[PDB]
């Protein structure tokens, strides 16, 4: 009948700590360069790493190569098999390739790139590939449109009328929000086993840049007006190609090789070729999707809570915290936190009783919107004086 | 999803059925049905159709990417009554040619969309637009929801219409009302005009028809646990509050086209009002509601002066 | 465990043996086991006996759990899933009437397979994640995130055939995630109604009484006068104050978050005080588990 | 059940007898359904509204088995007509019988020149008549829609 102290021992924890953002990680997809699996993404340290490993020799070897020496920070490489020769065929049972379903269910179960990124289109230039420029990215902006927040990167063909008409298209604005592409192509001062250039697409040098930007001032700047490293030039300038002038077609990215200074890269604006949807400056497209990684992060936190007012106290905390920081960090908008970001879960600021039996954990999430200083108008005044 | 259909289902070789259904994908998500059937004229499963789609309880449209005229229209028929008594579908069709199918003749729930869209595949072979068409309802009502009219949304991958319509002859086919496939030069294909079948001004829109095609079927299946409850007067005011807090959610949120006062309901389920004793005796209740739908803004007139 | 081994020191694969194995993992209580044909008596003895699990015996358990329901003796009960692989191409609901509906239970599927042992029911598997919770935490936080250890599903689930299996009754899924690992996933009772769906909050009242009945048996025959009926009520609000400011009832000012109403007429008018009787009531405001989560953007 | 009925074989069965079919649906499961008694008369249908009066009347005739053989007098009368509107007015506020202004849902009446009149007070009889109305199942429930 009797009974013991009972001293009662208990504890508590710590650790918020998940941080990753690995949305910034690029992908490289092509096939092996000639016992990986076909399927599987795989981990970068370097190309002293990755590109001894099989050749650095190839098209995605030499693009191996053309990432850390164009200082990338870390890349992901999927490869896809000991592709044929005779690249027509290649680069068109990689869209048989691209037609299994057996894509997303590595893509979705993936999550550790945002970036989707094959380098091998400069085939297309070689050999209706328009068509294959056409659906191959209709390919490619479905499957980041069914990915939750992955972003398909092109290139456009070289040759005008080609990219125009193809520009000359109809598009759905969801597919307009995620993706670009690089009209000049790259003359690379990698040797093509002797004197002449590897011209590369600009694709592994904009990777590079774009994780490492994005590591040291943040993705909310720029990506552009960046020299690139081992490169003798675009092999095509704008001056020579007065076509994709039109702006009826969707926007692409200039390349441009500057004289004073080196191959600045001179385009970050979305396809939605449109002028006040925040769509455009792809900075903004991806800032917010890794602030919704990181709401996401902290959201499966509070799973199965209950529906209480204080209980959603403890997250407005958090997200009061967070942000401030990251506001007074000049990530965001407005001289006062007040402008900067604003919260308003409630009871009926967000929520009902039905959602309350429904469950439902709702919360409205605000943010006004920098912008970058891209022209340069001047006004000239003489102001007399006597 | 596309994946788990080509696990079920193949991609054969000659062959339409499999090109039209992923495209469904590529415009809009959320899953579909299918139901497989050979003959045309194979009247035994189509009359037991009818009776296989009231078991599930979510269908809402209808539709027949079946390229020719002979296997639609045998369709077309085959499920007409079972639109009129009221549970809630909404079929699309195609037109073979300048005017509207006469299978389905004069009703509230259809839509015709006229020049058929084609699609490169190794000579483009034509398709008729009722599939893809059906994935963008998915996206308005998505971010938009019901209420919003989808027009200004952009179809998702083709490559041209079959015939190029202009203009002038819009003005002809904008009346009768069917809608249109349109081509621009900026933006490239687009669907356009959003006009039901028959025009009185009850339901000339497709928004309209279908705002009260979707708040009737989400009060009618929860009133279905209390379908036997006696019929005192306890009931009636906790019946009337619980129709009154779903209209005011909805007109707070821009899909009730009535002002800052509160005229968009007038739900009332009294004694003295709207009933009377002796149909209580022969077990009755009756729910006169109404609602005040918002129109889509189409004919924008500017009208400038001096002063 | 003790006397557990000094019966069982002998290592059986039988569900029971991996159940009590498991469950004294978690720790474990003072927990029985009778067989499917003496239910409803122990239960009429004991007093005490809070869950039902199933150990893969449904028939005559499932009748005599919805006979002592059908005189109502406040407990919840749980069943298991069905054995194997649902193909989810149809049969949405066929799965399921095999099970009778009431608001006392739920099933679990993926049958927990213990890679270590045998296949083990995740009733047994579940109750080790209230076994933890109640530990944890009280009744009304849903043991829903209690992750359970070195128990493997039979299967990884879906998020869809997971989705569309979350309505109509109560499937509940048990579901490995990263970080949370073979986690318990999904509250609800068998019914989808709006009183009762979300298990705490059924097991919230199937807890919130039988202490208070039990409580007051030595207070009958009593004087039904007055000043009894103003201290009766006296003592409970407190409790229910300290149980509000535990937070396991929702709602501020808590007598808004309860009401409590008791005297001569409004409640217990006359002829039945002189038929002796006295009835009381009381009605509250409850948490709601925080099941479901949206959120909203937007850049102004 | 053994069977599957239909939803429409249930409709030509509703009128004159009362087959009253256990049909099951999706969700709730096996379920009864339809609550009709064997005539169709206005007074009586509704198997509750018969069970209704069915028990509130064998409670009354139960207790005044020993208030027989008693004066037929006025404290008698203002006796009865006080104690059995006391247990209706328990049963109004249960919801059992539907009516505002609660005089409206019943009533008690007992006398000496509005029921038994003098000479069939001499032969002994006392006589009461109460009257009320109880609740009734929504068994159809129809919804209209407008614009205004």
């Amino acid at each position: 009948t009797m009974v013991l102290p009972g001293v009662s021992y208990n504890e508590t924890l710590l650790t918020q700590a998940s941080n990753d953002d690995p949305v910034t990680m690029p992908l490289f997809i092509g096939y092996t360069p000639p016992p990986v699996t076909v399927m599987q993404p795989v981990s970068v340290g370097s190309l002293t790493q990755a590109n001894s490993l099989f050749g650095q020799r190839g098209t995605l070897a030499y693009s191996l190569r053309h990432f850390f020496e164009n200082g990338g920070l870390q890349c992901y490489v999927l490869p896809l098999g000991p592709g044929k020769g005779e690249p027509a065929a290649r680069l068109q049972e990689l869209i048989a390739a691209l037609q299994t379903p057996q894509m997303l269910e590595t893509l979705l179960a993936d999550d550790k790139t945002g970036l989707v990124l094959v380098p091998e289109l400069s085939e297309l230039n070689e050999v209706d590939a328009d068509a294959l420029w056409y659906q191959g990215w209709q390919v490619l902006l479905t499957l980041c449109r069914q990915a939750p927040q992955r972003f398909a990167l092109l290139e456009l063909p070289e040759d005008p009328a080609s990219a125009v008409t193809l520009t000359q298209q109809s598009f759905s604005a969801d597919q307009c929000q995620r993706g670009a592409a690089w009209w000049p192509r790259l003359e690379t001062s990698y040797q093509d086993e002797s004197s002449a250039p590897v011209v590369l697409s600009p694709l592994p040098a904009v990777a590079a840049a774009i994780q490492r930007s994005a590591h040291d001032n943040g993705v909310w700047k720029a990506p552009a007006n960046i020299a690139l490293a081992k490169t003798r030039r675009p092999t095509q300038s704008i001056l020579t190609s007065q076509a994709l002038l039109d702006n009826q077609g969707v926007s692409c990215n200039l390349i441009r090789s500057f004289v004073g200074k080196g191959v600045r890269l001179w385009g970050c604006r979305t396809l939605l070729n449109e002028e006040n949807t925040a769509w455009r400056y792809i900075q903004i497209r991806l800032l917010v999707s890794s602030v919704e990684h990181y709401l996401s992060k902290l959201a499966r936190a509070y799973l199965f809570e209950p529906n209480t007012a204080p209980t959603w106290m403890k997250l407005k905390g958090q997200v009061w915290t967070w942000l401030r920081q990251q506001w007074l960090a000049g990530a965001f908008f407005g001289t006062v936190e007040d402008e900067a970001f604003s919260l308003s879960i409630g009871l009926d600021e967000t929520m009902t009783e039905d959602d309350i039996r429904h469950g439902k954990m709702i919360l409205q999430v605000r943010l006004a919107l920098l912008a970058p200083a891209e022209f340069i108008a001047i006004s000239l005044t003489l102001d007399l004086r006597d | 999803s596309w994946l788990d259909y080509t696990i079920l289902f193949d991609s054969n070789v000659p062959p339409t059925a499999s090109v039209a259904l992923r495209l469904y994908f590529q415009n809009g998500g959320g899953p579909c049905y299918l139901y497989p059937l050979e003959k045309a004229d194979d009247n035994g499963p189509l009359a037991a159709l009818p009776d296989l789609i009231d078991e599930v309880g979510e269908i809402t449209l209808l539709a027949s990417p079946d390229p020719d005229e002979t296997y639609r229209t045998a369709v077309y028929g085959a499920l007409a009554a079972s639109l009129d008594q009221h549970k809630g579908y909404f079929l699309l069709a195609d037109s073979v040619n300048g005017d509207a199918p006469s299978a389905v003749g004069g009703s509230a729930q259809v839509a015709v969309y006229y020049p058929n869209v084609e699609v490169p595949h190794t000579a483009p072979l034509s398709l008729p637009p009722s599939a893809l068409i059906a994935g963008v309802y998915g996206k308005t009502d998505g971010e938009r929801g019901v209420w919003k009219a989808p027009a200004n949304v952009v179809l998702n991958g083709v490559s041209d219409v079959s015939v190029r319509v202009t203009n002038e002859q819009q003005a002809e086919l904008n009346p009768k009302g069917i809608n249109v496939i349109r081509h621009f030069s900026d933006r490239g294909l687009v669907v356009w005009g959003s006009r039901t079948q028959k025009d009185d001004d009850d339901w000339r829109y497709i928004p309209v028809r279908r705002l009260f095609d979707a708040a009737e079927r989400d009060i009618k299946k929860a009133l279905q646990p209390m379908v036997f409850e006696p019929n005192s007067q306890l009931t009636w005011k906790r019946v009337q509050t619980a129709i009154d807090n779903y209209l005011y959610r909805l007109w707070q949120q821009g899909a009730l086209a009535g002002n800052k006062a509160e005229e968009a309901y007038f739900v009332r389920v009294g004694k003295g009002i709207t009933m009377t004793q002796d149909e209580i005796n022969q077990g009755k209740m009756i729910i006169q509601v109404g609602m005040a739908a918002v129109r889509p803004a189409e004919f924008i007139i500017l009208k400038f002066t001096q002063d | 465990w003790a006397e557990f081994t000094v019966e069982y020191p002998t290592p059986l694969e039988d569900a029971f043996y991996t159940s009590l194995s498991l469950w004294f993992m978690h720790g474990g209580g003072k927990c029985y086991l009778v067989n499917e044909a003496n239910i409803a008596d122990a239960v009429a003895q004991y007093d005490d006996i809070t869950l039902i699990v199933a150990a893969g015996t449904d028939t005559t358990t499932y009748t005599a759990f919805t006979t002592v329901v059908g005189q109502g003796y406040r407990i919840f009960g749980l069943f298991d899933g069905p054995k194997e692989k649902i193909a989810g191409t149809a049969k949405p609901d066929e799965v399921m009437e095999e099970y009778p509906t009431s608001p006392f239970g739920a099933v679990f599927y993926p049958w927990g397979t213990l890679a270590s042992g045998a296949a083990v029911p995740p009733s047994a598997i579940a109750a080790a994640s209230i076994t933890q919770t109640d530990r944890t935490r009280g009744v009304w936080k849903a043991p829903a995130n209690q992750a359970v250890n070195g128990v493997t599903p039979a299967f990884a689930v879906s998020d869809d055939f997971q989705g569309k299996y979350n309505q109509g009754k109560a499937l509940n899924m048990i579901r490995t995630f990263s970080g949370q690992g073979t986690v318990v996933w999904g509250a609800r009772t068998l019914e989808d109604s709006d009183n009762w769906r979300y298990i705490p909050v059924r097991r919230l009242f199937n807890a919130v009484e039988r202490d208070i009945q039990k409580s007051l048996n030595k207070l009958v025959f009593e004087p039904n006068s007055q000043p009894t009926w103003q201290r009766v009520k006296a003592a409970v609000d407190s409790y229910l104050h300290s149980l509000w400011q535990q937070g396991a009832l929702a709602g501020n000012t808590p007598a808004d978050a309860w009401f409590v109403q008791v005297g001569k007429d409004l409640t217990m008018t006359q002829e039945e005080i002189n038929q002796g009787k006295m009835i009381i009531k009381i009605g509250l405001a409850a948490v709601r588990p925080a099941e479901f989560i949206i959120l909203q953007f937007s850049q102004d």
